[PDB]
């Protein structure tokens, strides 16, 4: 297990670590998070008590370095930093643990939720969507725009998701206009899977990352990307039968984890009704359809 | 965006534009089968592509062979329409290509947009005008060329005959839409009105009779009366 120490908590803040969250009071003696499961990416996220504007956070993998969080009073946020002195990091972690000033990552043993949401998410792929090459961890916030959102504005601070546009020359072969617009299989299998993503695992990784950024930061462009990536599969007549099987599992756990009170802002009625009841794959998502019908029947 | 009565003068400015009406592309008769089922039989159709400023009509005749062995014909018909309009634009010299294409039915927007991706500067727009272009097949010379076709064919007409020598495009378009609305509402009476007086004939190179300015006022009034008469019959007014 690994640890992210906090130098201090000078402002009152709700801190998230993956799907968990806790409140820290202003100047409370909080010095970090311990027992973080090795083997997954993680996200540590923040919402200030005195200004719920800008949810922000950091994607990281404890296998890639030793990271700590320190408040910057000039920029007014909690920043992630990499500790390059290992001996210092060990002493700082041990002292904070001995004084019991850390919260424990509260993982239940039966509970596979975080694996199920991040199965295909890799740090190296995150670092290509979020470009800041001098850090091993990646900052995301509520207001960052996507590359596609910007084509329709500072490119350094953008989410470089793969652009998906159903009415684009990329999606539509000349001479196959009707075919390719009504059946997205060309665009899914040749352009996206064989061409850009190289395999279904990378495609699902980006889909999962987009969902998590929408849920944890309320990032609107990430929500658009998540729905586009679902719709592209669902609107394709030809998809590897094992590929739809994994899609159903991925979506099931996303819908299961979504806060009930955020469903009105995180779920696109059009896309979901089309995917579950009208699309080529309307019968291929039994687990997702069952949870959607029992948890959010209003949307449908 | 969408085209309506507020920006109606825009139709007669100097930006080239075309209306596209697909309502006569896929045409069928419906009949009982020997077994008592029902079957359709397609008949020849046409795309109605019209420049409202000049009157030039690009009538693409859709021969029934294009449907042979095809499924979901009503859907295919929109995409064939879009394919043919796209091909027409590509066939025109650059300086004759339209800046806007206005479709009479919103179901044509995505098919035409997808076929015209290579032309990002041509705007594809719907309209809130109810345009009676479905009645084009009530113009006898148009209907005859469509029904006699034995293969796909493009035929060019000026749907305003020689009117622009004497009236503006705005007026010519209004006259056309009134004539087509009347033919749509009561075809027999409309044709009766147009041909009642044998001394006024249709030139061989025209679609409509050779009315003087005064006779056109009389005709236009009789067409309005027809439309009003039929409205009263319909609603018991
Ligand atoms: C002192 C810089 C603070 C730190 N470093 N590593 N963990 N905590």
């Amino acid at each position: 297990m690994n640890t992210v120490p906090f130098t201090s908590a000078p402002i009152e803040v709700t801190i998230g670590i993956d799907q968990y969250s806790f409140n820290v009071k202003e100047n409370q003696p909080f010095h970090g998070i311990k027992d973080i499961p090795i083997g997954h990416v993680h996200v540590i996220h923040f919402q200030h008590a005195d200004n719920s504007s800008m949810r922000y956070g950091y994607w990281f993998d404890c296998r890639m370095g030793n990271f700590y969080i320190q408040y910057d009073p000039k920029d007014g946020l909690y920043k992630m930093m990499e500790e390059r002195d290992g001996a210092k990091f060990e002493n700082i972690v041990h002292n904070f643990k001995e004084r019991q000033m850390m919260v424990s990552y509260p993982k239940i043993d039966e509970d596979d939720t975080w694996y199920n949401l991040t199965e295909f998410v890799q740090m190296d792929k995150i670092r290509k969507i979020v470009r800041k090459d001098e850090n091993q961890f990646s900052y995301v916030d509520s207001s960052m725009t996507t590359v596609q959102e910007n084509e329709l504005s500072d490119p350094a601070h953008s989410l470089n998701y793969t652009v998906i546009n159903f009415k684009s020359r990329e999606a539509i072969r000349p001479g196959h206009e009707m075919e390719d617009f009504l059946d997205k299989s060309y665009y899914l299998n040749t352009v996206m899977l064989q061409g850009i993503f190289k395999n279904s695992s990378n495609y699902f990784g980006e889909l999962q990352f987009a969902f998590l950024n929408a849920m944890f930061f309320g990032n609107y462009g990430s929500s658009l990307q998540w729905h586009a990536m679902i719709e592209l599969i669902c609107s394709s007549a030809t998809v590897p039968k094992h590929m739809l099987d994994k899609l159903d599992e991925i979506l099931y756990y996303q819908i299961k984890t979504l806060p009930e009170q955020y469903s009105d802002i995180l779920l696109n009625e059009r896309v979901w009704n089309i995917c579950l009841y009208s699309s080529f794959q309307k019968n291929s998502l039994h687990n997702t359809e069952k949870i959607m019908e029992n948890k959010y029947p209003e949307l449908l | 965006g969408a085209m309506n009565s507020s920006n109606y003068a825009e139709l007669f400015n100097n930006d080239i534009k075309l209306f596209v009406d697909d309502t006569n592309v896929y045409r069928v008769t419906v009949h009982k089968t020997f077994e008592g089922n029902v079957a359709t039989k397609a008949i020849n159709g046409c795309i109605f592509t019209l420049n409202p400023k000049t009157g030039h009509l690009f009538l693409k005749i859709i021969h029934t062979s294009v449907w042979a062995g095809q499924k979901r014909l009503s859907q295919l018909a929109k995409w064939k329409t879009a394919e043919e309009v796209s091909a027409l634009v590509r066939s025109l010299p650059k300086e004759e290509q339209p800046k806007q294409i206005i479709v009479t039915r919103k179901a044509m927007l995505d098919p035409l947009e997808v076929h015209m991706l290579d032309f990002p500067n041509i705007a594809i727009r719907p309209t809130e005008l109810r345009l009676p272009f479905s009645a084009a097949m009530s113009i006898d010379k148009l209907s005859d060329v469509v029904m006699k076709a034995t293969e796909p064919q493009m035929v060019l007409f000026n749907i305003y005959d020689d009117w622009l020598d004497r009236i503006s495009s705005y007026t010519a378009f209004s006259r056309l839409t009134l004539l087509l609305r009347a033919l749509k509402t009561n075809e027999e009476s409309a044709k009766m009105i147009l041909l009642s007086d044998p001394t006024i004939t249709i030139k061989s190179y025209h679609l409509w009779p050779s009315f003087t300015d005064e006779q056109w006022i009389t005709i236009e009034s009789q067409m309005r009366d027809l439309i009003l008469t039929e409205y009263g019959r319909k609603y018991n007014v």
